[PDB]
């Protein structure tokens, strides 16, 4: 079945917007494609949590037994990088990760490429073009920006907080060491969120294409060790980032 | 003119460069920690293969730049 | 616009949040029950 | 004139053998610690981490450069 | 004019670099840790091959983007 | 022309391939030095951290230039 | 026009650069291992060769493709 | 005719692309023997600057030719 | 033109570099290995010659090919 | 033409790359033979500045033709 | 046309960064190998001449070769 | 045409890495093996100095080939 | 779409792929969870 | 403060070329280099001659530092070989003393500026050099590198029976496929040296000349230092090498 | 009229080397002749 | 010219040969 593309060839590359896209017309603000999927990813998380903690059996099991796994674990990895902070930031470093990672495997799920709205497919028959529907919010810039931006502002705020009036200036009055290395650290600090944004944008767009081109190239058992590849890696990619939010706190305090 | 056809030869070429080194150094390191005493076997392939996995991602990164601008 | 789409996105994130803290708190009383009863 | 494709190929294979062999060598080093003594493998690991994410932040910059030549 | 020929050897040369500077580090390391001890033995060796798989992916990419250059 | 577009490229990459590697080797000598002795990672860690902020200096120098060939 | 003598050379230029390389780390990889300690010398030989028969497969790729080119 | 661009670009990468590889090995060597001896800590340190005020010198006579682009 | 001028210094100068560092990594090696034991240079010096010789080979495409565009 | 800028630019970098990391290497060298063993001080030093000297030279070299080029 | 000149210009150039490394790596496992065993000084020489021998060939001819095309 | 100009910039360039690592790598096994033992301070002083010339030499080659063609 | 047939093909493969070796280490973890909590009494 | 303040003496001056053949009026004409050569032999011939016209035991003053230079030569070739050390010490240490001086030479006030002509620069005169350094050309340079290779191949042959050519083109399995190129890098020793010795006083003195006209005072004196310990290097580093080469070839 | 900055050079540079160099010569030639 | 200067390098020779066997002599007659 190594050749069954000429039974089945996906076509070109029809994913290739750089841009998040409305699915739905409003008036107002628009809901973007990756908006809805970052809606359903949220409403996932609630259903789930509100799953495990509504009973709140004392012996864990089963559903609440999973949860409590990844936040003792994440907590434990928080408490060894360090000890003071977890409780500050727990919540902020757990949501940014269960979030992302959630729609970084909706990505993987079928029809994240295929199933869209109007405006060779289905839709290219009708007038309206085809765009895509289910696209991860991670693969819009806007919502990694927007997570990134919340991260950096509060490294600054618990930053500022626990140096008191020196995390406002570092030590530039040093002339001898911390002279050229504190705009150097400045400016680090300035690149860093957008780093972070952008690290989170390129994984799982690259992600979308790869997924994409290899259906074109052969869609059946090709694309296997890549969607292997890419379900390993959203989750690494989205440890790594809370990783780096704490750790990057941590540097900051001290 | 085939200036395209470069531009994707490049971008995949030394997209993959950095990898190939990589994943070398990577493999070479993991093997030489498991020679020294082999009892932390699980905790050297784990980390391994998430460098492997960063460094596969930089690799598909240039891979799909190579083949966007084949398109 | 795409800055009213990311102050969306900025808020949906922290609506997400505020929600996870009541989840964060339940695991959190659970781990310190658990470790009441290690004590 | 199809130098932009050019311009995005440069870009992405420059920002793909930067970091990589400097990955290669981070995990190296920290398996390398790791098979030493796993004592202190969780605080190592943190700095391990940390250098992997600067060297994605350099590979990722390059990376979006390419895709703002793009567009 | 037959950019595509340059195109197929910039493929091949900059997809077959990393390969080559790789494997020898992946297996060289594990040939000298296998010689530093034997008793491990095979258990090491498939990695060598899973690391080289994984860098021959590349080098397939870098015949594989040139032979659709070349054809 | 977009002569600007492979100057911003060639500058983003060429300036941060050198500060990769080079991240890649502090982190991996400080990690080799704390796994050794974990008593005086303070001052290693100091002394990592402003050898990165030294070499992410060039590396930012890179990126402003290119942005300023951009606009 | 020319471009084609110039793809051939660039092609084996460029298939040459990597199998050097890693046939020196294999050598040395493995003539090491020999001086480690005696008996184990048959299969460190083995692994040798099969690393130097990873990277002539990429040396033969680069000049196959330099002598389709030059047909 | 944006040759000054690609001019000053290049310039700026190329003379980063050194220093920092050689801060990235100045900072591992210096950290590393730090964690061998930490009373010395005065006098290596001393040498490190030694080189890295080298170092990136070099790397601001690159960028003046960046400036000079400006001249 | 002078496009057959540029085919032979790419032949002669690119695929040199890969052998020119083979040649050196192996021949280290060799000697690590015969300073750290004198009783085992036979088998060395044979393991020498071979290796060499194979990334020599690696040169002698790089060479052939330039005489092959003299024609 | 504006060539003459490239030309430059073209010089100082490839003439600094080299010493950038060649100093980088002189300065590890000389710290981790001073951190073994810390009463050879003043041998390992000058011996270390006859390297830096002699990098240092390579970098003028490369400086002379770069401002040579703007005669 | 200068053509000629560029390319006499990039093979010699190509052709001097072959050994470079490579006899750097020879003596520096020369030098080392001796201090570890300062009894054996004359078979260690050797070899390393020879290699120095092999590897300064590809510089030479690569030399010779721009002469060739330079007249 | 600014072309030949160029050629001497790629010349003085070009060779210039090589030769650089080349000096860092000596210099650095010298000093390490020097460190290692002070009665051989005779026996590396001499022989890392003749291959500091060789890869000196290498490096004036490229020079002398950009006057070559400066003139 | 013939995309989306595709597409479900490979994930319904690549989840069966996955599960048959995920099968083992979840349950492992679950087994762990147990064996913690027995050993809390 | 130190400014340079000399942009009476910044004027253009980027001249550099080969050697330059002198008047030669009479038959075989000579260059500009064969006369500094022909100095530094004088040079030589009276230092040894003053080393010579008074030698006693416990050696003080020009004495003592012609023995410690030679005895210092001959502890360095005896760490590579002891036998030859007395039978080829001659070259190797005429060698030294002969490139060491003429590279000193062309750091002497006058080197590129005493215009033999017919300094003479200001009219339509050639102006050529009177003092280039030796070193500096292809022609010493290559005939010292020749008659080095011949040394080592008569020396080479003197002691080796037929075997000279038996670690090339032999039949003993892969070592043939290293014994041509063995013997080709055996064939580029000599040319390889030329140009390494050539070449380096050369871009020293073209250094000095450019740096010269960058800025006259000041900035130079660092790479004055290192153009003469430079010399040194690659004056000792031939005797050296041929030494080392002899050896190699003997054994 | 740079055989003046020539002079002017190779005089400063000769005036650096004895300074710094004429002590330990001496010392080593006095006590070779010793 | 290269013939003159290997003519002019060998007599050289010949006399640096003289004044070493002086003084190697020399050397020789202060070891024993």
């Amino acid at each position: 079945s190594i050749a069954s593309r000429f039974f089945l060839y996906t076509g070109p590359p029809h994913v290739e917007v750089a841009a998040e896209v409305i699915f739905d017309g409003i008036p107002g603000f628009p809901i973007t494609n990756s908006f809805v999927v970052a809606i359903i990813i949220d409403i996932f998380v609630i259903a789930l949590a509100v799953a495990a903690t509504r009973n709140l059996q004392m012996v864990p099991r089963g559903l609440q037994n999973v949860m409590e796994f990844i936040l003792e674990s994440l907590y434990n990895l928080f408490r060894n990088i360090n000890a003071k902070y977890v409780a500050t930031a727990f919540p902020l470093v757990a949501t940014i990760f269960l979030f992302v990672l959630f729609g970084n495997w909706f990505g993987l799920l079928p029809g994240v490429g295929s199933i869209g709205v109007c405006h060779h497919d289905t839709c290219a028959a009708q007038g309206k073009k085809l765009v895509p529907l289910f696209r991860a919010p991670a693969a819009d810039l806007n919502f990694t920006f927007a997570i990134a931006v919340i991260s950096f502002v509060f490294i600054e705020y618990w930053g500022f907080r626990a140096l008191g009036p020196g995390y406002l200036k570092k030590f530039f009055n040093t002339n001898g060491i911390m002279s050229f290395v504190g705009i150097i650290e400045f400016i680090s600090e300035l690149v860093k969120p957008f780093a972070l944004a952008f690290r989170l944008f390129g994984n799982i767009f690259a992600g979308e294409v790869l997924l994409v081109v290899m259906a074109f190239l052969v869609p059946l058992l090709l694309p296997l060790p890549f969607y292997g590849f890419e379900v390993f890696v959203g989750f690494i990619q989205a440890l790594i980032f809370a990783l780096l939010t704490y750790a990057f706190l941590n540097i900051a305090v001290t | 003119e085939g200036l395209n056809l470069v531009a994707t030869a490049l971008a995949v070429g030394l997209g993959a460069i950095g990898p190939g080194v990589g994943i070398g150094i990577i493999v070479s390191g993991a093997v030489q920690a498991i020679g020294r005493n082999p009892e932390i076997e699980n905790r050297v392939v784990t980390y391994m293969f998430i460098g492997i996995a960063f460094t596969e991602a930089l690799a598909i990164f240039g891979l799909v730049i190579a083949f966007l601008i084949g398109f | 616009n795409p800055t009213l789409f990311i102050a969306q996105l900025i808020n949906f994130l922290l609506l997400i949040f505020i929600l996870r803290a009541l989840l964060y708190r339940p695991v959190m009383n659970l781990l310190n029950e658990r470790t009441r009863r290690i004590e």
